[PDB]
């Protein structure tokens, strides 16, 4: 008995060599391998296979290799590959990627992926499954921002803020021990993973260090607090001791130094350079040159992504209005012109494609969109396919190479940068089960189901009063994972080793899982997956033209994007 | 170049299920007055008592149909079905409690079947 | 009014349908949520009018055609489901492939 | 001094012999007795009776026979009667039904129903008061479903689910120790009573039993997990040992047996047969024959209730679409025809009227409506009055007999079945004060106020910014009982004796009241109040016609129902 | 806009009133929540126009008549209450037996 | 429909704009939230039509004039900001001193 390939794919999701279109983009991913045994695929429902004595084992207790949850027939899109497998979860972690079912009667069952009495099922046939997004540039300004992030498949927020205070509105900073404690407590009610950055500013170590001991997971240096040589140096000294990452928004005004001064203060130490293109801030006009260094972990924020015909008008004006910049003051005009640059924004698109900028991020509510990191990553990939063509290293007419390079920018790479990739950031055995299911038609646009710690936290589902869950209105909603005390087990508060050792969570009464920040100080650009290129980037100070390997980088803005008006009501 | 969002472009070929396992065809009849539908992975010897067939030929086997589908027998219907061999450890537990162990214990399964009135124990 | 939770939510669909109809009237090809809203609201209003589930199953296939919507929308919409109160209580209507 | 009867009723609610119309149905209930003393009725307000030294006692401390809460002049509708009384509540329980007030100066005051300094008042004159509904067929799919249930006067949800996972979407199962623990924790934030069913599937005892020890309150056997003879047997063995109930959705496909096979596996043990008519699942076509056995506790789900002109079209299609059943595959068509049957649905209406099906339930979000158990119970009662006439045992032109038979199906009977009627399910002294007030015009349609553990949890109330609580918009809203820590004292988590003995609540940090499940194994059909009929039900396998006592049961569908378009905005 | 909580909620009444007016225009007898919505929204819009509480107390009795609504609706509605911002601040309007 | 959180909220602005337009049509000078709603909704609908950020920056200054609104409203409104989905994605429009 043979099944044709269209029918197979319609019933069990695609298999080896099949391709799938990413939403309404021109990007196609291809299934690279498939862990199943044809004829023994797992599936659930009336007369289906996962039933007692058949694909479900009736003998074993939960401890005996049985799963808490099996995601059947998932098409996994991850830095580690694009491939088809069942995914097994237990104790809130991914414990097996392979083939689930019952070894009584089935060939090829991964030995710890037994479906038993204890096992829940999620049908992922026909879905793309990714790791949850890791947003490392979040301003905690408005708690409604959390659902916005979940709806576009983001599951970890790193940043800072105390709500809509001016400090927080401008910077990803939760300053000092008291504010940090307060936000750690607030975090007990946010249904998403969180890590909190302190203020990376000071001329003595102690004022800075005491934030790390209080619970911060890192530090932010921001020009609005004085991105001076001293603040950079003391921050990196604290970070090398505490094993946490430092993010920088450098001195756009060049007041105490130019870019090379900032680099000298950094002195070869590891640092995450935020919105590296510079629209979002940094040494005018050449900040983007940070992205060629081996000790810099470079990220973009999302409003410049990708370059479009409306990009500049929107930014010029956003900037002018937020900084109370008057149209008839020529210093303001010159300031705005030195900061918003088509040359570097166009070039940023290309840098992403070449694996020179490693990360995306939002800059949520302070010059960026909480729910569009993932969305705009894929719009950028699609624009580059259109303008540059398939990358050299593509095979079989698929875009798998580019797909892996881009998915890495918002999953594994931010995790690596922040020192949390031992827990989150990819679909690998041993990591926390933060998973996003996507219908391919909605890929990167609206998440179908967001799993946090092995329990669904958010879902596009319909009328709660209906006979079934699909009738209208279908909208994003918080699920049982966010309710009651279950919010504690399904989410991680990431904190410094020293805070953890000093008993901060007990002190504050935190009931969330506590994640340790570690291994941030011994890494570089070479550790960013599929985005590990170092090079000399030159930015011409008169024309702002960008060169790399003596080649000028120019690109055109586009009038239209995918993943836009087809999908959104506003 | 019309775009269907999220469409598949499946490769050429066809997928052979249960490859390499012995196949066996038997005749089976629903002697009862209500419909009986049988799934792909139920140990075939343990189906509804009122299905008459050579029960020995169901031992260690299941229907050779795609995973998750089922054969339907209307009342009084007789038809042929194709079986394939169980894989893995070739053990069956529960279901109708005819096996509870290795499918190699043919005698024991058949004795249990016959005492409980499963039709066609020959 | 004594609005229950579904009554509240379902007001949104009506509102979205009105928005989408205003967009169509000014000449726009409708997108995915617009299309879904128009069809859903049509079903709920039909039930309010006292039509049968069968009538709405038929009619629901002819509310919007492919030239009313953007490229790919017809294919994104495999069916549309709604519950409303008919003269004989709440019932579920499913419209398969509403835009051909 | 005498008061005419229209005025009396308008001021104090109806009294002995008065009747009241149930919403816009044709059903009339009649006050059977009245505990008051005429002239000493309690009431509250300016110049009214419950004032210090008068109807309120000023002497006694709260311990001294004083109430926490008095519901004045309630018309009680319960399996125990239809009658007029004050209801006294203390420590979250109903402690007195009778006459409240001050024995200083009033005749006839029930001795533990003193209105004192400690007493709150709810005016129930002109309202019908019932026990909260007990829904025993709930899929925990979408947390918005809770408010839907409260708005139609449901106060206990028994079922299973982890959110919108396929397992949960198809079955009332929270599988295994870990998922059960997670949902028990989630439950700390749900403002309604809850009990969780584990997976009733396995061929060894231990995989099943460990769910009961983990906290389950019962088990569900569902065909989608293999409703095989072995799973039935092991489940009932676990249940007889653990003292919890088992619910069954049997093998619709007859794959391992016919109905008589399932009954043999059950072997005389107690079991709750879910959606017994079978549209909602079960041995095709004769599952409904379960309802004549002495060891079966039979319930309907709500979408078949009652039989209407749209019922079949809606179900055929619901089924076809949920099971991906193709219109051109004749096995699917035959399957759908063997399952959705006008003959058994028509007959189900009559079985309810004759007291042969004992229970209603929702099947919320997996082939049933969370907020319509109560609604459709009364629509069914009204349809049967219209088609069959008053029942033989009616007196005085009232429908009290039918009213008692029907109210039992969603209050006391599910409680008895589940082993929780020592706590909930009726308005009797000693039980938890879960009470629903209804305006007679809205009866069964929209609850006025829902009391949980003696505190209002939900109410139809208006603009929170107004001078008074009645201005528009009047809508269902959560009240103080659901806020902060008060959610813990006003709701019960029902659990197995063994979980309770093993300290599960402490282990998990549950702060909710903990209710014990007990006395489920020693009961039968004869213990279902007003619905205790056993009989031989025959279902013709060719024509599907239903006979009982050799009489064929046919009935017509109706084009219109009460409690429908007069009330609902959609 | 700076919407406060009541502003948000009260938008719903307006929306329900629009729905109900569209239903009446197509010939339907109005139900209970429909009727309540129409009258409530009429009161709030009157206040916005600068009418007095007394004017709206009178007018509110003549917005819908018994032949606009289903059987029993008039009797279900004993009065209708709304608060809105008049030129002299928020005030409460009560319309008794709005449909006779 | 798959409404995300902003889609839901933004329906309110449209609804408020409809309310405010109905008030203007009956002759009222518009207040502060009314004015803001009308302008905001105009911007979002423009983006839906495919206009550019620059076009809406210009047009947004001529949607309402001072004689459409109450005394002081023009001066209360220093600018109005909205995000909507343009053909090239979400973008921010700021209209400075929309009513002169
Ligand atoms: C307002 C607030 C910000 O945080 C930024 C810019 C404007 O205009
Ligand atoms: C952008 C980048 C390239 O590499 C080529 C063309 C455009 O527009
Ligand atoms: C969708 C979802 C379910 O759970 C059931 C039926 C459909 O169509
Ligand atoms: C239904 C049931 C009866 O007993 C009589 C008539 C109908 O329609
Ligand atoms: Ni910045
Ligand atoms: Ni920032
Ligand atoms: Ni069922
Ligand atoms: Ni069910
Ligand atoms: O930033
Ligand atoms: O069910």
């Amino acid at each position: 008995m043979k099944i044709n390939r269209q029918q197979y794919a319609e019933s069990y999701g695609p298999t080896v060599g099949d391709q799938v279109r990413l939403a309404d983009t021109d990007l196609w991913i291809e299934v690279e391998k498939d862990y199943t045994t044809y004829g023994d695929e797992a599936n659930f429902g009336g007369g289906k296979v996962l039933r007692e004595g058949m694909g479900e084992n009736g003998t074993y207790t939960r401890t005996e290799n049985v799963l808490d949850l099996l995601l059947t027939n998932a098409l996994i899109l991850d830095y580690t590959g694009i491939y088809k497998a069942d995914i097994g979860v237990k104790d809130g972690y991914i414990v097996g990627i392979g083939k689930g079912g019952n070894p009584d009667i089935m060939d090829g069952v991964t030995p710890n992926m037994i479906v038993g009495t204890a096992t829940e099922v999620i049908a992922a046939e026909g879905k793309i499954v990714t790791a949850g997004g890791i947003d490392t540039h979040v301003h905690f300004i408005n708690p409604d921002q959390v659902d916005v992030a979940l709806a576009n498949g983001i599951t970890t927020l790193f940043g800072g803020g105390t709500g809509p205070a001016e400090g927080s509105k401008a910077t990803t900073v939760t300053p000092g021990p008291w504010n940090i404690e307060k936000m750690l407590k607030s975090t007990e009610g946010l249904p998403i993973n969180v890590g909190i950055l302190g203020k990376g500013h000071g001329s003595s170590i102690a004022p800075i260090m005491e934030q790390i001991d209080a619970g911060a997971a890192g530090l932010k240096i921001h020009e609005d607090w004085g991105a001076t040589p001293a603040s950079i140096d003391r921050s990196l000294t604290v970070a090398d001791e505490a094993d946490v990452q430092v993010a920088i928004h450098s001195d756009t005004l060049n007041e105490a130094g130019f870019l090379e001064d900032t680099l000298r203060a950094i002195n070869g130490r590891v640092i995450h350079s935020f919105h590296v293109e510079g629209a979002g801030g940094g040494h005018a006009p050449d900040i983007m040159a940070m992205a060629g260094h081996p000790n810099v972990l470079p990220s973009s924020t999302n409003p410049t992504r990708p370059f479009t015909v409306n990009t500049i008008d929107e930014h010029l004006d956003m900037l002018m209005v937020c900084h109370h910049l008057k149209q008839n003051i020529p210093e303001d005009v010159a300031f705005a012109d030195s900061r918003i640059r088509p040359e570097t924004i166009a070039a940023e698109d290309i840098l992403h494609d070449l694996g020179i900028i490693s990360m995306m991020s939002t800059d949520a509510l302070a010059m960026g969109r909480a729910g569009e990191m993932v969305l705009r990553t894929w719009q950028t990939a699609d624009k580059m396919k259109k303008q540059r063509g398939p990358l050299a290293e593509e095979k079989n007419g698929s875009d798998n190479f580019r797909a892996k390079r881009y998915v890495s920018k918002y999953t594994i790479n931010p995790a690596i940068a922040q020192g949390i990739a031992h827990e989150v950031g990819s679909i690998e055995e041993g990591k926390f089960a933060d998973l996003v299911l996507w219908e391919p038609k909605f890929f990167g646009v609206k998440a179908d189901r967001v799993i946090k710690g092995g329990i669904i936290a958010y879902a596009q589902i319909g009328d709660p009063s209906a006979s079934i869950p699909t009738p209208q209105p279908v909208m994003g909603r918080r699920m049982y994972g966010t309710v009651g005390d279950l919010i504690h087990d399904t989410n991680i508060t990431f904190m410094s080793k020293s805070s953890i050792q000093q008993g901060v969570p007990a002190k504050l009464g935190l009931k969330r899982r506590i994640g340790t920040v570690k291994n941030c100080r011994n890494i570089g650009k070479k550790d960013m997956k599929w985005n590990d290129v170092t090079t000399d980037i030159d930015i011409n100070p008169e024309t702002y033209e960008v060169k790399v390997d003596g080649e000028v980088l120019t690109c055109e803005p586009v009038k239209e994007l995918p993943m836009a008006q087809r999908y959104f009501l506003f | 170049n019309y775009i269907v969002p999220g469409e598949y472009r499946v490769a050429e070929g066809e997928i052979e299920i249960n490859a390499g396992r012995e196949k066996t065809t038997i005749r089976v009849s629903n002697t009862g007055d209500r419909p009986i539908q049988v799934g792909s992975h139920i140990h075939f010897v343990e189906v509804n008592k009122e299905l008459l067939f050579d029960r020995a030929e169901g031992i260690g086997r299941r229907l050779n149909i795609p995973s998750g589908t089922a054969a339907r027998f209307e009342p009084g219907e007789e038809m042929e079905v194709e079986l394939t061999e169980l894989g893995g450890n070739r053990e069956v537990f529960g279901i109708s409690d005819l096996t509870n162990g290795s499918v190699d214990n043919k005698e024991l399964i058949l004795q249990r079947a016959k005492e409980l009135g499963y039709k066609g124990v020959e | 009014m004594h609005l229950n939770p579904a009554e509240k939510e379902k007001l949104q669909i009506f509102l979205a349908s009105e928005l989408a109809l205003k967009r169509k009237a000014r000449g726009l090809k409708l997108n995915y949520p617009e299309a879904v809203a128009i069809i859903t609201s049509f079903i709920m209003e039909g039930a309010r009018d006292g039509k049968t589930v069968a009538m709405l199953m038929e009619e629901g296939k002819h509310v919007l055609t492919r030239d009313d919507v953007m490229e790919g929308v017809p294919e994104m919409i495999d069916d549309i489901q709604a519950e409303a109160t008919f003269p004989d209580g709440t019932k579920l209507v499913t419209v398969h492939n509403p835009i051909s």
